[PDB]
């Protein structure tokens, strides 16, 4: 698994790739691993798949009912801070780490990162996953301030395809996201548009 | 809660709670139950306060399980709990037994339910009073239970608003060879004896029980009967 | 009707005003405290000769050190008797010392009011302690409404009034334990309805240096001899 | 065991194989691994038997309860709701494996569960022993929006390549076909195995037996 | 006539019957006062006898080693509500290891009290209660009623015929905050001398006094250990 | 006997309950509260019933919480009890979703614990009526009136007390949606002092506090130089 | 192993309107007899039995309890119980302590008391039953009968050639056990009578 | 007629002509509160038109309201007691979020009326508490039949209707509704029925509308503009 988070300026963009594995076999090719808690706020996932399943589910009910009692659109400080309270509180049963990342008008685009212990942090950007050992140092390199839209597609595609061509968990297709005021746009890179 | 009968002993033996809840029953709308040689048919009279309320979107007949049917006189509210607690016990039974639940069981277990609403701390009876259709071993049933507790097994019953001339007119016209279409005449002749205005099929409801299992007759059928009628 | 827990509208609990009406229909009961001891004398009522008076005990032991005179409605008594014991060995096996006659007061007089709606309704019992601690010989009394006094001398039950009266004029701060005694018999003798027979009383003492006693049949011929 | 599930142009088909096994020695050799959830609705176990069994019962009078109370048909999304929620709920102590599918308002829909409480939406599935052996078939040779019996043929070769290259597999083969309009239950589809024939008469003749007592009880 | 049974019924003008007989509790016990000065607390309380073979009752309790506490109506309530302050007290003392400041105290014993006057089949409790206390911010004294309201004062008379302290206190109250500790004491029982009647006069069995202070623990004076404070009185 | 139980209705529709409730309310003096263009103020007359109390004494502006300040009347002790179970509620909020309470909510949550109690007979409803005033930068200024009833509603300027209908009649007259919050703090002094009553009720003492954004959006007492200009003005133009 | 413990073995098969139902007969703990007349199969019905293997206490067990709920069940109906309702019975009964299981598989035979048409089933430890239509084993010694009924058993047998099939397979079968054996007792349930036997044995 | 014995008018228990008073005083505790409101349904839409009475200048406005949201597709009118109508109003919100978190997928209209009646039901047979005093009625969109109105009372009945109308004058609005039935401009009619049972024509102010379509599934409330077009568009027509 890798999964990764970029801000800029007016939103964010995510990405993840497709493989899930039980031990050396490939259980499924074409997961999806970005899931809409809200609106205009998502979560890649990594861990157990029943653990990150089952706590992306509360979180999305007890939010839905808050947005519906406070009439307004909630925050990505709000939804970090639910699974945070879930991850710490059963720290000894839960294996899942997350990333959240979404657009509040009151702060723009944001991504925090809840690892497994139930610790929360905000980044510029977070990467997370099995597979995210082996591009540290290239998104040291690369990052910089100022990036445009267009330019954290292309550079969280090829941080994705460059870990997926060293890891053993991680493969499949690119899945991309970009969030801003606008809407959230979806999209696949199958096996020739992956970069090489 | 309340810790403490509301239902107790009258100074001539009487439990008047009981008697009160008769006679809120005895004010319903009339319901009719005719048991046949091939199966059972219900019918109520569905009457309703104006042309603006929506004919199709509440029952007075339900289906219990593939096989079992419910017919009431006397509270709406009260039936719907009734009608509950019935589906799920029957579901307890086929779980356990793998089997469907035969009709003189639910009718036990229903009517045990009714009866904890006397004897219990801070409640009032229940102001219904049930007939229940099934089929079983390759024969029909017909039973009756009461806001007591009481149950009962019939031919032909009638209940609700002038229920003891609709047993005159079912004893009168009754035997034990009719076929089930013979009885569905008979029972929707029982209900036009007392009836105000000119009925028409949104305004009854019928329902049969044979072989197939329990079913409710769609409006069609009931105005094909009310024409040969 | 009304409640176990409502005031009065001069601010009383009726309840605790009914027990304290049922007090006085009880045996008269009378404790005496000098310098060298602490006596206690309470009645018998032998409604039939075929009863037996040694079956008939209104002065119990909670402790050595520590005895109890009761009246009132006597079968309540024994609930109090019994956790006043408890407490007194709990004390014993926590501190590894004597309790003291003003704790076992407190402790027992904890339980008046806990009562409502577990006790449904308030004790109706009235009791005098008598104890040796190291401050010396000391009498308690507690009554239903769960207060307790020190007293120099106490009478309690039906005729409360006469026996208080007289213990006015005999008392004084000088007396001796066998004058006490003497003088707690006369009185006794005054209210009764019977002739103080040596049957029909019950006397014990309590003394510095010696435990709880109870006092038999020949002690009481001996004393009653000079009445 | 192997279970195996399709999704084709028009609906669903299912099958699995017949054997069950106690250890090494085969202990049913006519087992029925297809279970009943709704009249639209059908589920493949694997896994422990006896948790497949009391799992897809109790799933089962619940969806009964539900679809009473409210009056319409059900969806495959709620009992895969339930079956996830109730598998999560003993932290994987049900060793239950079940391959979920049916025809609904929306259209065919096949989900995959695992004894942790997971989930997939595929559109083709195996699970089972020999369930790779039946993912290199599907692998090979599948496409979207097929025929019947294209898709058939597809479940029919995937079961016999599980039965034929594992142990834990064998006898016959059954065919589930779930779609809009009807709903087939083949039982059996194929018999790949038969039983040899006796060469020898081995029946014991009358008297052959010594007996100690006897006692006749007429009812 | 049916609005004075229970504690959870409105009188139609807005009263509770059942409080205001509470109150009428309080006003049949002994009388007791309570006045503080730049640097000390003083509580006098006047004690009483069922007949002279009897002890007078007890009225000044410890509480903690800067607060204490004078009692008038039942003596039962007054012995819960003392183990309650008492508990209270020492698990501050544990958990913070601190002395627990008077008016959070006082705080506490509203919160505690006022749930009572509320649900049904209960009653208030029938005692009110003066508090002195000594804290980082100086002398206290606290005033506390049955029906869940506590009021802060300069100086407080509670009990029978307690009306006539009042008014020497209100008469009398400028000179209290440059008093010294004698001067204040016997302002106290002069106050508390106010409410005897003509017949009968202050004496070493009947009177009972606890000091609070910057430097001094709250210590109850009784017995010949009050002779001093009524030497030089009048 | 239809008005011994707050759980039965009169034969007309209505649980007497609450009203001889409310009437307890109506017996306490009056307190008002006026929301502005850039804060909301609140203002007490607080009776002495001797000279022996201290100053401070039996205080009815309480702080619920940092931006929440909250004004009561009728019971003090009920009134100490809600503002508790508001603080509760303000901190649980705070330690699920990680950020201030807004007043519409707390509003809503302490309103329905209040209407909790008027609906059994083995509890009595509370008799207090309270205000509760805040401030955000996102959100401005806001008022909210709760009742023993259970209700809630938004205000631009409240009165509750048994003077409501003269402070209402002369809160009416100000225009207060284009003026800051100095002006107000002397306009609910002057309306504090012509609405008492000096031949019935003999004393009484001025309470004031505000939040808004010259506190940065605390709730806080008045300074007293202020508290002083505003009494010196009132009383000039009583004369 | 706890199935192991005490021995036993029991089996059922399937005739033409007849069902058989054999149990060996020794109670020992471990390599040490105790008993040699230990009862295993009880009848439930006029025409229904169940045998159990396996742990001797839970053989009791089970059977008293499963008597109590079939006496009530028949009481509140007021008929006779049917195989299939049972089988779902027992199935209940053992489910219902998963992680605690009673150590048993039962063996179920009968004929059905409206139409007297064969049934013979057997569950497993936690609960699961496996019906059949020709014959069903249980106990230690289960590879022995597979392999003796594999090639005894031929369909429609009358009572006669099945009662001699199933006595040839038990002895032949308890004769390689070490923990089984030592007397073979034989029902054969029939529609109008039920036949009691008592086979001759090796009691070494 | 009209008999009673025992304590049968002050706890919910039948009376000697098997009756429920305190029942039927929960429904004389609605129109205590003097407002009605109407629901109507078309062929694509539904429509509900609420009073607004003001009576104080100093009120807010903004936050008195009888339209509420349960979920996006939802909609509601109370009637009667406010408290008791908003505690109604956060239950019914939080049985909806509950039903799609366990079953997968939105709550229809009718099973969240039956849900709340059977909630109700409960209160007129346990005697320790008494029934509210409030009146619900529901809108929807359904995909499979178009627009849903439901209304519920304090008693434990619910029904659909094609037209409804609760409060004081709901008498009058049953006869002019009848009359009008025995749809694209659903809101005319509304307005209509409103401004002749109240003998009042309407300001834009004095009035909310809030709407639910089958190409605009979620609840909204119209604006003032909006309100004061369709009054425009009355007067003229």
């Amino acid at each position: 698994t890798t999964i990764m988070a970029v801000q800029f300026d007016g939103g964010v963009v995510l990405g993840a790739d497709s493989r899930t594995t039980t031990g050396s076999y490939i259980a499924n090719r074409v997961t999806d691993k970005l899931t809409p808690i809200h609106d205009r706020i998502f979560c890649c996932r990594s861990g157990s798949a029943a653990d990150t399943q089952a706590v992306a589910d509360a979180v999305t009910y007890q939010l839905g009912f808050h947005s519906i009692e406070l009439n307004e659109p909630p925050l990505v400080h709000t939804a970090a801070s639910l699974f945070k309270e879930m991850c710490y509180r059963y720290r000894e049963d839960l294996m899942a780490g997350i990333i959240i990342a979404g657009w509040d008008p009151q702060e723009g685009g944001q991504g925090y990162s809840v690892p497994m212990g139930g610790m929360m942090v905000r980044q510029s950007f977070a990467i997370g996953g099995s597979g995210s050992s082996y591009i540290y140092g290239y998104v040291d390199a690369t990052y910089r301030e100022g990036m445009t839209k267009e330019e954290c597609l292309q550079f969280t595609a090829n941080a994705l395809a460059l870990a997926m061509e060293r890891d053993g968990s991680s493969g499949g297709v690119i899945r991309l996201a970009a969030i801003a005021e606008s809407g959230v746009e979806r999209q696949v890179l199958l096996g020739d548009q992956i970069p090489k | 809660g309340y810790s403490f009968s509301l239902t107790t002993f009258s100074p001539s033996g009487k439990l008047v709670q009981i008697e009160y809840a008769l006679a809120a029953v005895a004010g319903g709308a009339p319901s009719v139950g005719i048991k046949a040689a091939n199966g059972v048919v219900l019918a109520t009279e569905k009457k309703q306060k104006s042309i603006l309320y929506d004919e199709r979107s509440v029952h007075k007949v339900e289906p219990i399980t593939k096989h079992i049917g419910l017919v009431y006189s006397g509270m709406g509210p009260d039936y719907r709990v009734l009608v509950h607690r019935a589906r799920k016990l029957a579901q307890q039974y086929y779980l356990v037994y793998q089997e469907p639940i035969p009709t003189a069981q639910l009718v036990q277990r229903v009517a045990s339910v009714m009866q904890e609403y006397t004897q219990s701390g801070g409640v009032r009876p229940f102001g219904v009073s049930l007939l229940i259709c099934g089929w079983n071993e390759g024969r029909p049933y017909l039973f009756q239970s009461d806001p007591s507790g009481a149950y009962f097994a019939w031919k032909a019953t009638a209940m609700g608003k002038n229920y003891v001339n609709g047993k005159t007119f079912l004893e009168k016209r009754y035997n034990e060879d009719l076929e089930l279409e013979d009885a569905i005449h008979t029972a929707i002749l029982t209900l036009k004896e007392s009836f105000e205005g000119q009925m028409t099929e949104d305004n009854i409801e019928v329902g049969i029980c044979n072989e197939a299992g329990f079913r409710r007759l769609t409006p069609t059928e009931v105005k094909d009967y009310l024409a040969a009628i | 009707d009304r409640g176990v827990n409502t005031f009065s509208p001069e601010g009383r609990l009726f309840q605790v005003e009914y027990a304290i009406e049922a007090i006085k229909l009880g045996s008269t009961a009378i404790g005496i405290q000098t310098s060298e001891g602490v006596c206690l004398a309470v009645e018998k009522r032998i409604t039939s000769p075929l009863m037996e008076p040694s079956s008939i005990e209104k002065i119990v032991e909670i402790d050595a050190h520590i005895g109890c005179a009761m009246s009132g409605l006597i079968a309540d008594a024994k609930t109090l008797i019994d956790k006043a014991r408890v407490e007194t060995q709990n004390h014993w096996f926590t501190y590894n010392e004597t309790m003291t006659v003003e704790s076992v007061t407190q402790a027992v007089s904890n339980l008046a009011l806990q009562f409502g709606e577990a006790m449904s309704r308030p004790f109706g019992v009235a009791l005098l302690f008598g104890g040796v601690d190291e401050k010396g010989p000391q009498l308690f009394h507690m009554d239903p409404s769960g207060t307790f006094v020190q007293c120099d001398a106490r009478a309690i039950g039906s005729a409360s009034e006469g026996a208080q009266s007289s213990l006015q004029e005999v008392y004084h701060k000088s007396m001796t334990l066998k004058e006490a005694i003497k003088s707690s018999l006369i009185i006794l003798k005054q209210v009764m309805e019977e002739k103080l027979n040596a049957t029909n009383i019950e006397l014990a003492t309590v003394q510095p240096g010696q435990n709880f006693h109870m006092f038999t049949k020949e002690e009481l011929e001996e004393v009653i001899k000079d009445i | 065991t192997t279970i195996a599930g399709v999704v084709y142009k028009d609906g669903i088909v299912l099958g699995a194989d017949t054997r069950a096994t106690e250890g090494m020695v085969v202990a049913d050799k006519n087992c029925s691994k297809i279970h009943f959830i709704s009249p639209n609705i059908y589920c493949c176990g694997a896994g422990t038997a006896a948790d497949t069994d009391m799992t897809t019962q109790l799933i089962s009078s619940n969806l009964e309860l539900h679809s009473l109370s409210t009056g319409r048909l059900p969806r495959v999304v709620t009992a895969n709701r339930m079956l996830k929620q109730m598998l999560f709920r003993y932290q994987g102590y049900i060793g239950a494996a079940l391959v979920l599918g049916g025809v609904d308002v929306t259209g065919p829909h096949l989900y995959s569960i695992y004894p942790h409480g997971s989930t997939d939406k595929l559109p083709y599935v195996t699970m089972g022993s020999g369930s790779l052996a039946a993912m290199a078939v599907f692998e090979d040779k599948f496409r979207p929006d097929m025929e019947e019996e294209e898709a058939k043929n597809l479940v029919s070769e995937a079961i016999a390549a599980g039965i034929f290259n594992d142990l834990g597999s064998g006898s016959n083969i059954d065919l589930c076909v779930i779609s809009k309009n009807k709903l087939d239950f083949l039982r059996p589809y194929t018999v790949p195995n038969k039983k040899g024939t006796r060469l020898g008469r081995y029946r014991c003749e009358k008297g052959t037996t010594a007996v100690l007592t006897e006692k006749i009880t007429p009812l | 006539n049916q609005y004075d049974n229970d504690v959870t019924v409105w009188s139609p003008q807005g009263r509770i019957h059942q409080i205001e007989y509470a109150m009428e509790a309080v006003k049949q016990g002994s009388a007791t006062v309570g006045l503080k000065s730049k640097t000390h607390a003083v509580l006098v309380a006047l004690k009483r006898a069922q007949s002279e073979l009897a002890a007078h009752q007890k009225k000044i309790l410890h509480v903690d080693n800067h607060i204490g506490i004078s009692i008038a109506g039942l003596t039962a309530d007054a012995r819960l509500l003392c183990n309650f302050m008492r508990q209270e007290c020492l698990d501050s003392r544990f958990v913070f290891d601190r002395p627990l400041p008077v008016s959070r105290l006082v705080s506490l014993i509203g919160s505690k009290t006022q749930i009572p006057t509320q649900r049904y089949g209960r009653r208030p409790y029938g005692v009110g209660l003066l508090i002195a206390g000594y804290d980082d911010m100086g002398p206290h004294i606290f005033q506390t009623c049955p029906s869940a309201n506590y009021f802060d004062c300069r100086a407080m008379s509670i009990g029978a015929r307690s009306q006539s302290a009042r008014t020497y206190l209100e008469r009398h109250m400028s000179e209290f905050m440059e008093c010294n500790l004698n001067e204040l004491v016997k302002h106290g029982l002069r106050a508390l001398r106010e409410t005897l009647p003509a017949e009968q006069d202050l004496t070493t069995k009947n009177v009972s006094i606890g000091i609070v202070g910057k430097d001094l623990e709250f210590t109850i004076y009784d017995d010949d250990d009050v002779s001093p404070f009524l030497e030089g009185l009048e | 006997g239809y008005d011994l139980s707050a759980s039965t209705f009169s034969p007309d529709g209505r649980v007497f309950q609450v009203e001889y409730a409310m009437k307890a309310v109506e017996n306490s003096s009056t307190a008002i509260g006026i929301r502005c263009k850039d804060g909301v103020v609140f203002g007490v007359e607080k009776l002495v019933l001797s000279k022996l109390y201290e100053e401070g004494s039996n205080k009815r502006l309480f702080n619920v919480d940092r931006h929440v300040g909250m004004a009561v009347a009728g019971l003090l002790a009920d009134a100490r009890s809600l503002a508790d179970i508001a603080r509760e509620e303000a901190s649980n909020f705070r330690s699920n979703f990680g950020y201030n309470i807004p007043l519409k909510h707390l509003a809503d949550r302490v309103a329905m614990y209040v209407h909790a109690y008027t609906l059994y007979s083995a509890v009595r409803p509370f008799g207090c009526s309270f205000m509760l005033g805040s401030y955000s930068v996102n959100d401005g200024a806001q008022l909210y009136m709760i009742d023993p009833s259970g209700v809630s509603y938004g205000y631009w300027g409240c009165a509750i007390g048994k003077a409501r209908q003269a402070a209402k009649t002369e809160i009416e007259k100000l225009q207060m949606k284009e003026m800051t919050c100095r002006d107000i703090v002397k306009e609910v002094a002057k309306i504090i002092y012509i609405v008492h009553d000096e031949v019935k009720d003999k004393a009484f003492e001025l309470e004031l506090s505000w939040v808004g954004e010259l506190t940065n959006g605390r709730h806080e007492i008045v300074p007293k130089d202020i508290r002083e200009e505003a009494e010196k003005y009132a009383k000039e133009s009583l004369k | 192993s706890i199935m192991s413990y005490n021995g036993g073995a029991v089996m059922a098969m399937k005739g033409k309107n007849c069902v058989a139902i054999a149990a060996d007969r020794r109670f020992g703990i471990q390599a040490q007899m105790v008993t040699t007349d230990f009862q295993k199969i009880f009848p439930m019905g006029d025409r229904l039995y169940i045998g159990l293997a396996g742990l001797a206490t839970d053989v009791q067990t089970v059977a008293q309890r499963l008597k109590f709920r079939l006496n009530l069940y028949e009481l509140k109906e007021g008929r006779q119980i049917k195989p299939y309702t049972l089988m779902s019975m027992v199935a209940n009964l053992l489910y219902e302590k998963r992680f605690g299981p009673y150590y048993t598989e039962p063996v179920i035979a009968g004929l059905d008391p409206k139409t007297f048409k064969p049934f013979i089933c057997s569950l497993d430890l936690i609960g699961c039953p496996m019906v059949t239509d020709d014959f069903v084993v249980s106990g230690t010694c289960a590879e022995q009968m597979y392999g003796m009924c594999e090639s005894l058993w031929e369909p429609n047998m009358d009572p006669d050639h099945l009662f001699e099939t199933i006595s040839q397979a038990m002895l032949n079968a308890v004769d390689r056990d070490a923990v089984s054996g030592m007397g073979v007792i034989v029902h054969i349930i029939e529609k109008d009578k039920i036949t009691t036997r008592t086979l001759k044995a090796r009691m070494d | 007629r009209g008999s009673s014995a025992g304590f049968d008018r002050h706890i919910t228990i039948f009376s000697p002509e098997g009756r429920l008073y305190q029942v039927e005083y929960a429904f004389k505790a609605i129109n205590q509160g003097g407002l009605t409101s109407v629901a109507v349904r078309g062929k694509d839409c539904a429509v509900i038109v609420t009073q607004k009475k003001v009576p104080d200048k100093l009120l807010d406005s903004s936050t008195v309201t009888h339209l509420f949201k349960i979920t996006e597709n939802i909609g509601c009118v109370m009637t009667g007691m406010t408290a008791d109508s908003r505690s109604q109003v956060q239950r019914a919100r939080y049985e909806a979020a509950n039903w799609k978190y366990k079953y997968g997928y939105e709550i229809p209209v009718d099973m969240l009326c039956k849900r709340i009646a059977d909630i109700s039901q409960v209160y007129t047979q346990n005697a320790e508490m008494r029934p509210l005093g409030c009146c619900m009625i529901l809108i929807g969109i359904d995909e499979e039949q178009g627009p849903q109105v439901y209304k519920c009372d304090p008693a434990g009945y619910y029904c659909g209707f094609k037209a409804t109308a609760a409060g004081v004058k709901q008498t009058e609005s049953t006869s002019f509704l009848e009359k009008k039935v025995k749809f694209e401009q659903t809101v005319e009619t509304a307005i209509t029925c409103l401004s002749t049972v109240l003998s009042i024509d309407f300001k834009p102010s004095e009035i909310e509308v809030g709407v639910v379509t089958v190409e605009n599934p979620k609840f909204r409330i119209l604006t003032e503009a909006e309100i004061d077009a369709h009054l425009v568009a009355l007067a003229e027509r």
